[PDB]
């Protein structure tokens, strides 16, 4: 199942303050209109979804019924969980069970290496992101077929700590792959980030962040080389055969 | 490449690829390369966006078209021997021409835009010898040129004209134009519009001053303006002597062949007509307001290449950090002393790139500052009869209007309206000798024959007064016969 | 982070995480106190041609 | 060629030699008088 | 004073070139600017680094010069075409154009060589010492309107002349220096007189 | 001082005034132009390897 997103799952990217300004960055981000999968918030049968690049995840519901993740290769593994007002976010679920049902567990656990805690109609969003020998949850909520209001995800948390993933299950909830595109950010007065553009969402797009500016007059403008890619690598030589003398003059009898 | 109407008229958008045929990725191909998203479309229209080889693209009934330009409206002018059109009226019209004057005065301090306070790099700057003087040299050259052209052009006047108090020039209503005693400023109110249809935090980098403030050119084009208004050309010669304004606007007929005699005749509605024309070239300054893009455009273009010169501080060229503090810090003074290296000729040569941008930006302005002086030496202080150097028409008169970098010359050009078709001769032969127009040419509608002056159908019995005699009614080439009269 | 200038109190409304922040020149332009997480707003020491 | 090229110009030569075809048209027809009107 | 116009030319100039010998001492972060002596103080696998380092910058300083040399140039010839056009239209003729050939009313001009440039001497008619008169722009008789031919009508306060436009010169009114159109309706402030006929 | 552009006088402008030059001075004015600069040549080896 599908739906696209709209001008979502973008995202403060370097931690530096910039207002009344553009800028350009080559970060990951959610690609506009890219595709976001619908998964079954109840266990209809909700399938248990693969992690590449990084997860856009959003879900809509009251009462938090989306409350926990699980992540990693074959799942050492990050384990999160919201219940009874504590983020917990051990990488402790070294044999996280089949079926991860919420509540009584969804894992064993063992050698808890890292352990941080913190304080953790409507729409919850998300990105995670693994870079660097870094996890980054940037995340944030509104009030209430997404949204097409623009809305700047700040960093929730940035962990010093995978390949697939699954969530702790009336709500729903969505999942995307970013991708390195290209963004131009437009920051206002206040700093909050209000608008942006995809680089390569279309050749608009691309004039819009080759110019720096949203407004283009009309005109005609550059925007880039157009160079084929070369299709294969040949290589022919002289049809030489034998290997060459050296074995004399590293061993002569007499130098 | 990409064309589009640009986002304000719509979302759509077009793309060129300009040397690839579409064998190579609605689809079009043209001698500028392949073409995308456009229709190519049958007829003809002038250029919204030019393409190349003669297409070009525009947003019309709504798609992007493209289409081969259209040059004109063919016509075949009816000519014939014996035949000529006179006109039998006439439509006085304003035209703006907007010249740039000056670019923004700016100076750049140049050890601390390199070096950045650092008397590291500053020591090491001091080894490339007089480059570091030798731009702000030259930055000040061009400043200085820039006081120079707005001098040359707005200070013709020998003095400050200040105008009668009661503006009885003939019915023409110059209270557009002229100051405003409501005074926002010494702004004139087609003045106070151009200075808000146009619109335009540093280190090293400075604007310096203009030496004469906006209230001081325009108290100078106020004077240039009740010259003008009330003493015609010779406030250029000499003093400036009174005469009625009506009187000067038919001098200035009288210097495009059009006998004075047809501005009294018609005072009253030439009037009307010239204030209508007044009217438009306010209404349309307050709407179409790209009109100004040629001062904007200077003015973008400068703020552009001054924005790079910021940009390119950050650059790295290839040293370790662009910032000579965060490498200094870290790195060893002797391979500091090749870092700060890299930095110092990467970031001078790029200084070296604006100042020589500038240079030429300066030369041209400076070309288009001499032809404001020109233009305002002739076109506002005289009547140029240079066949299209005052706008397209027959030049009256034109009038100056500060600018916020430039002059916007309201040109008044006499235009002719409603042509007849007349028959008409060369010569009209009368007991052998063959009669020539003194200054008129001869016309008929067949029933009989007429003089008018060239420009305006005004019919004169023909009278051995407006007639010379000359010749033997026989080498003239096609010669006609009528009872020229004798007082 | 080393430079020169005057540091003046400000308005400048830094988000929660952010820990220095730049101008449209890129120049670092505001910063926050590392010892009281203070906003510290930075312009450089008057300057010019004589 | 490498990187160089060279765009077309936007009036051809067969436009070039259109509007000298109308300025002699003109000028053969009425002089002055179609650079001040009609 | 008068020839500053001129003589910063060959200030520029010479200031141009005489930096650019400077720049011979530059050193460019060479270790001296005498390359006889870094020839001297170096083995060549150094040296040649040393001497890279100098070609580049009195490559730079060069490249400097020759492009604002263009640009100056540039301007010369601007001004030079400027100068050819005051030689043809000023002195082979009388352009009329208001302020082109010098102030006031152009006459002739005389062209006078200088060490890299003209001067003119413009010679240039100025009106003076002017007096105010009393105006119409027509003369009412009979109800027919006469015109002036190429004069204006004044007023001596009390009788009425035609005057050339630029040179106080009174006339009576006759039929041969006015001519007569309208019926003295039309126009304006007309004014009335005995207009002679010879 | 603040500049002045010049004596400032009104035009003794009226609906039926003229002013008309009762003589005349006949005047010399000159105007200096540049024609040319020096013909610079640099021999560019010379100049940077001497
Ligand atoms: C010359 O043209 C003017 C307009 O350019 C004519 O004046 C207009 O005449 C119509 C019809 O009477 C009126 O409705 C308009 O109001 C007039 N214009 C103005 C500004 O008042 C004029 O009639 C023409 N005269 C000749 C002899 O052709
Ligand atoms: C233009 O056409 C009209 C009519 O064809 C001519 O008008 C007549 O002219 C004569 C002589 O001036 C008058 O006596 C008549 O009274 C006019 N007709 C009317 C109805 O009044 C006019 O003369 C022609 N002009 C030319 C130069 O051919
Ligand atoms: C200027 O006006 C004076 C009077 O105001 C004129 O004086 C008389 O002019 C009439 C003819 O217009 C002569 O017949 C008288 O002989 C004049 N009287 C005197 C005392 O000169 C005077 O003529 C006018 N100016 C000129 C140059 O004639
Ligand atoms: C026109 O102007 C000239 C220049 O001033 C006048 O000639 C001068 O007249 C005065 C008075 O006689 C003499 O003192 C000067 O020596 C004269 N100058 C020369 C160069 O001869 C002339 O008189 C004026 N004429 C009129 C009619 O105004
Ligand atoms: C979204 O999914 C549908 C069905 O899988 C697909 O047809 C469509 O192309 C996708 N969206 C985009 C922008 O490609
Ligand atoms: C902790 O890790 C070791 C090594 O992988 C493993 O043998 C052990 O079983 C783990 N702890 C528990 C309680 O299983
Ligand atoms: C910007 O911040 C100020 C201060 O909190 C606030 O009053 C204003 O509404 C904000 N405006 C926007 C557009 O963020
Ligand atoms: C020359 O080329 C062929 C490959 O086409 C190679 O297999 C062959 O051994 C070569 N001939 C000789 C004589 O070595
Ligand atoms: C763009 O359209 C808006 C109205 O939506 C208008 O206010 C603005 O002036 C327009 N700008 C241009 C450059 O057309
Ligand atoms: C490529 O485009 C040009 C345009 O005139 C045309 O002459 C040529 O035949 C085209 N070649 C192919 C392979 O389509
Ligand atoms: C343009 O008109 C011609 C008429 O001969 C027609 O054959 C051609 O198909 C038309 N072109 C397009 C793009 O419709
Ligand atoms: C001149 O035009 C303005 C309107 O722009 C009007 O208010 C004023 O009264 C007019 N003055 C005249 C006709 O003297
Ligand atoms: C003059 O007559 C010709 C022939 O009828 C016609 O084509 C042309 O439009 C006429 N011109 C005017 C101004 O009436
Ligand atoms: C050309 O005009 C002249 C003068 O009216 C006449 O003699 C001659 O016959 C005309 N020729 C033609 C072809 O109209
Ligand atoms: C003019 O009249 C004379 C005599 O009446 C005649 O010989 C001549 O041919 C006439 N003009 C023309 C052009 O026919
Ligand atoms: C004309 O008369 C006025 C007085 O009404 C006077 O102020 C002015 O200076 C006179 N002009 C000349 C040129 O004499
Ligand atoms: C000049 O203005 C007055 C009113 O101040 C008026 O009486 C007179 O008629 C006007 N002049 C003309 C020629 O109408
Ligand atoms: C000229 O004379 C006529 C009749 O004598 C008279 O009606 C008219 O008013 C006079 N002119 C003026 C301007 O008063």
């Amino acid at each position: 199942a599908y739906t696209n997103s709209f001008t979502r799952g973008v995202y403060y990217p370097d931690k530096v303050f910039r207002s009344s300004v553009l800028h350009s960055t080559q970060d990951l981000f959610l690609p506009f209109f890219s595709n976001v999968t619908w998964f079954h918030a109840i266990h209809v049968s909700n399938p248990v979804l693969p992690f590449n690049d990084g997860v856009y995840f959003a879900s809509t519901e009251k009462s938090n019924i989306i409350r926990g993740w699980i992540f990693g290769t074959t799942l050492q593994s990050l384990l999160i969980v919201n219940n009874a007002t504590n983020v917990v976010i051990k990488v402790c679920e070294f044999q996280f069970c089949n079926d991860p049902f919420l509540g009584r567990v969804y894992s064993s656990a063992n050698n808890c290496t890292f352990e941080y805690v913190s304080q953790p109609k409507n729409l919850r969003e998300f990105v995670f992101k693994n870079i660097d020998g870094y996890f980054k949850i940037y995340s944030k909520h509104t009030p209430i077929d997404l949204p097409q209001g623009f809305s700047a995800l700040e960093p929730l948390v940035d962990l010093p700590i995978i390949t697939r993933f699954q969530t702790l299950l009336a709500a729903a909830y969505y999942v995307g792959y970013l991708q390195p595109r290209t963004f131009l950010l437009k920051y206002n007065e206040n700093g909050t980030i209000t608008d942006a553009v995809d680089c390569a969402l279309d050749p608009l797009s691309e004039t819009k962040c080759t110019l720096k500016s949203f407004t283009v007059e009309k005109g005609i403008y550059q925007t880039s080389n157009f160079r084929v890619q070369p299709t294969e690598s040949i290589v022919r030589f002289p049809n030489i055969t034998n290997l060459c003398p050296f074995g004399e003059v590293f061993n002569a009898t007499r130098f | 490449s990409v064309i589009t109407p640009g986002t304000n008229t719509s979302n759509q958008v077009a793309v060129l690829y300009q040397d690839v045929n579409c064998t190579e990725v609605n689809v079009f191909q043209t001698r500028a390369g392949c073409l995308i998203g456009a229709e190519h479309v049958n007829n003809s229209y002038e250029c919204d966006i030019p393409i190349g080889a003669g297409i070009c693209a525009s947003y019309q009934t709504q798609s992007i078209i493209a289409y081969t330009m259209s040059l004109g409206a063919e016509n075949s002018v009816a000519y014939s021997n014996n035949s000529i059109a006179i006109p039998t009226n006439f439509t006085i019209s304003v035209t703006t021409e907007i010249l740039p004057v000056s670019m923004t005065k700016t100076s750049v301090d140049c050890t601390m835009y390199i070096c950045g306070d650092s008397t590291e790099c500053s020591n090491l700057l001091l080894q490339y010898g007089s480059f570091c003087t030798q731009l702000n040299r030259a930055l000040t050259g061009i400043a200085v040129e820039q006081d120079k052209n707005t001098q040359e052009v707005f200070a013709q006047v020998k003095q400050i004209y200040k105008t009668p108090p009661i503006k009885d020039f003939g019915g023409f209503n110059f209270s557009q134009i002229l100051p405003d005693p409501s005074k926002p400023s010494k702004r004139s109110f087609i003045e106070d519009l151009l200075f808000n249809k146009v619109t335009l935090k540093f280190n090293g980098l400075t604007v310096l001053p203009p030496l004469l403030t906006d209230e001081m050119i325009a108290q100078y084009t106020s004077a240039l303006l009740a010259g003008t208004i009330t003493s015609g050309w010779t406030f250029g010669a000499g003093a400036a002597l009174q005469i009625p304004f009506a009187m000067q606007m038919a001098y200035r007929f009288n210097g495009i062949g059009v006998t004075q005699n047809v501005l009294y005749e018609n005072q009253k509605l030439i009037a009307n007509q010239f204030n209508s024309a007044i009217g438009k070239i306010q209404d349309s300054l307050s709407s179409t307001a790209s009109a100004l893009g040629k001062l904007q455009d200077v003015v973008n273009q400068n703020a552009q290449a001054l924005n790079t010169l910021v940009k390119q501080l950050s650059s790295n060229f290839g040293a370790i950090s662009s910032v000579l503090n965060d490498i200094l810090s870290r790195l060893d003074p002797p391979e500091a002393e090749v870092q700060i290296d890299r930095l110092i000729t990467g970031r001078l040569q790029s200084l070296q790139t604006y100042v020589t941008q500038q240079l030429i930006r300066a030369a041209e302005i400076r070309a288009s500052a001499n032809l404001a002086a020109t233009k305002m030496s002739e076109c506002v202080l005289g009547q140029s009869k240079r066949v299209d150097f005052c706008g397209k028409g027959y030049h009256l008169m034109s009038f100056p209007q500060s600018a916020p970098h430039g002059v916007v010359f309201l040109h008044v050009t006499y235009v002719p309206a409603q042509e007849k078709n007349f028959t008409t001769a060369p010569a009209i032969c009368h007991d052998g000798k063959a009669h020539f127009p003194r200054e008129g040419v001869f016309v008929s509608n067949g029933t009989h024959w007429f003089v008018t002056q060239r420009n305006f159908y005004e019919p004169q019995i023909i009278t051995t007064d407006n007639t010379f005699v000359s010749g033997n009614c026989d080498v003239v080439i096609g010669i006609v016969n009528n009872t020229v009269y004798d007082p | 982070l080393t430079g020169t200038g005057v540091l003046t109190e400000s308005n400048k409304k830094f988000l929660p995480f952010q820990q220095f922040g730049r101008d449209i020149a890129d120049t670092t332009d505001a910063v926050r106190d590392p010892q009281t997480l203070e906003i510290l707003d930075i312009t450089p020491c008057s300057f010019g041609g004589v």
